[PDB]
């Protein structure tokens, strides 16, 4: 399914996962297809910080839905 | 069997078909030093880098061998830079690389995301990222400037977000300009503009010239753009224009006109206040000193309990004059229960 | 602090590789103290990270350190001066970057350096001020 994850400076992008996805294979396709290392991820939704080890189910996370994305350091 | 392909096999570096990532075989460091130094001892040394690039220009017109050129070295002795940032390390070569990168980027406007879902102009300003010598600021600034206003706007957008690590400290003031040119323009670009003029080296005169060209219009804002706005805002604060800008912040900001996203993008803004108050006490000591001061109108907000919670848990130092601030105002008929 | 953590630099690995990153990435902050910083664990990384772990895994490491040290002596007046003052504790505690980092001032020396005679001042003193809207700075204190 598709859902959506937003930067801070408003950049949106799309992401087809399925809710048995870890929240590591969303760091891992964000760092392939954007470039920001998984190290420098940090993930925000309904304001709650994802952990790394869950899933999609464990945080209730539906398609269409946006995340949060903020870096641990700027730029990268 | 061109120059450029036999000296990158010279200088310790194989080239391969297109399909994987290329070899090196001696170190980054090793392979810049002996191209340009065999660059050096070979005559007709100012007309060699023309047939060069030459080389370089017609190797890369196959979109596949110019990917692998974008990618990431594979380290025999194992990860490393592409072959353009290894390039662009090397003075001699930079400023003929910058003019052919920018040069065919047009071409590839719209084939975005073709075969494995890389944006090849995403690539190819991450090959300008972090550089440690920029040898000519003002051409590059020009060509960067007219790729910001000729591009399509998700694609400029990420040119704008990258500006902070690619300039030179000789052309900050002058993107410091051009982009409050765009800032008129498009109200659809203000976000990244303002997060790069709040990352940027500017001149306090510019800078509180923008502050009121945002201020006048924060009523105007939905609270997406609210964290990159007040970051801003807590970042272009001086010495002296502290109490005005805070009491300013304190009347404008409702928190409730806004009111999944919005609880997650309010944890943001209050992480960014956080960030502003945690080490710099010239907007804490001055936020807790414009609350008391507005202590004659009993119609203070929400947002004054919380931000007192707030300095409260980050500064350690205001513990005491925040608790007597909150006695002689609870003592005063102020913040109570509703 | 950075005098410090050094101890475990040398025994970690990972940690030593997300300080580079930390100073390499505030290098290009705006904030003032960020660069100092910068240039102060750079050149720490220079100074105590082997006297020449693996010795060819040190020997490229400070020549990668020491290519980001080229930016520094781009950057404005106070940051030159750290890298000036801090070179000769570097090739003290560190003998064979001598080398690479005389090589480092001489070719920083040149922009300055007018190396025909009989012209009278042998000096550009005209390219160490920085003159834009009515700011007058000093940059490469020569």
């Amino acid at each position: 399914m598709q859902i959506f994850v937003k930067t801070l400076t408003g950049k949106t992008i799309t992401l087809e996962v399925e809710p048995s996805d870890t929240i590591e294979n969303v760091k891992a396709k964000i760092q392939d297809k954007e470039g920001i290392p998984p190290d420098q991820q940090r993930l925000i939704f309904a304001g709650k910080q994802l952990e790394d080890g869950r899933t999609l189910s464990d945080y209730n996370i539906q398609k269409e839905s946006t995340l949060h994305l903020v870096l641990r350091l700027r730029g990268g | 069997d061109s120059i450029f392909v036999k000296l990158l096999k010279i200088s310790g570096i194989i080239l391969k078909t297109g399909e994987s990532q290329n070899q090196l075989a001696v170190d980054q460091i090793a392979f810049q030093k002996k191209l340009f130094q065999t660059l050096r001892r070979h005559p007709s040394y100012p007309k060699i880098i023309e047939e060069f690039v030459s080389g370089l220009e017609s190797y890369i017109e196959d979109e596949d061998s110019f990917r692998n050129c974008l990618l990431s070295c594979e380290r025999l002795q194992s990860y490393s830079k592409s072959l353009i940032k290894l390039l662009l390390g090397i003075d001699i070569l930079q400023p003929a690389i910058i003019k052919t990168l920018f040069e065919k980027l047009p071409e590839y406007f719209f084939e975005n995301k073709n075969s494995d879902e890389i944006n090849i102009p995403r690539l190819i300003v991450s090959q300008l990222k972090w550089l440690d010598r920029v040898v000519d600021g003002k051409d590059l600034t020009t060509k960067i400037m007219q790729l910001i206003s000729i591009a399509p706007e998700n694609l400029q957008h990420d040119i704008i977000t990258s500006l902070p690590e690619i300039l030179g400290d000789s052309q900050h003031a002058d993107v410091g300009k051009e982009l409050s040119d765009l800032l008129i323009e498009n109200t659809s670009l203000t976000v990244p503009i303002l997060d790069v003029l709040s990352s940027l080296r500017l001149d306090p005169n510019f800078l509180l010239k923008v502050r009121q060209l945002v201020m006048d219009k924060l009523s105007s804002i939905r609270l997406e753009d609210l964290p990159v706005i007040i970051k801003f805002i807590l970042h272009s604060v001086t010495a002296m224009d502290t109490l005005e800008v805070i009491s300013e912040l304190r009347e404008k900001l409702d928190l409730q006109h806004c009111v999944s996203s919005g609880q997650s993008c309010i944890i943001l803004l209050f992480d960014v206040i956080k960030s502003a108050i945690r080490y710099e006490k010239t907007i804490s000591e001055a936020w807790i000193k414009a609350i008391e001061n507005t202590a004659s109108v009993s119609e203070h907000k929400v947002f004054d309990l919380v931000m007192l919670f707030i300095i409260y848990s980050t500064n350690t130092q205001t513990k005491k004059y925040i608790d007597r601030v909150l006695r002689n105002k609870i003592r005063s008929g102020c913040i109570q229960e509703q | 602090l950075l005098k410090a953590v050094q101890p475990l630099l040398k025994v970690s690995m990972s940690m030593r590789d997300c300080l580079i990153l930390v100073l390499r990435k505030a290098m290009f902050a705006n904030q003032l103290d960020a660069r100092k910083s910068a240039v102060a664990g750079f050149l720490l990384l220079l100074k105590n990270f082997k006297v020449l772990y693996n010795s060819v895994a040190n020997e490229t490491f400070c020549l990668e350190i020491m290519d980001s040290l080229r930016r520094c002596l781009s950057q404005q007046a106070d940051v030159r001066l750290m890298l000036y003052e801090g070179f000769y504790d570097v090739l003290r505690r560190n003998s064979q970057l001598a080398n690479s980092v005389m090589q480092t001032l001489l070719s920083q020396l040149k922009q300055f350096y007018e190396p025909e005679p009989d012209l009278l001042p042998p000096l550009k003193l005209e390219a160490c001020i920085l003159t834009q809207g009515d700011q007058i700075s000093l940059q490469e204190p020569l």
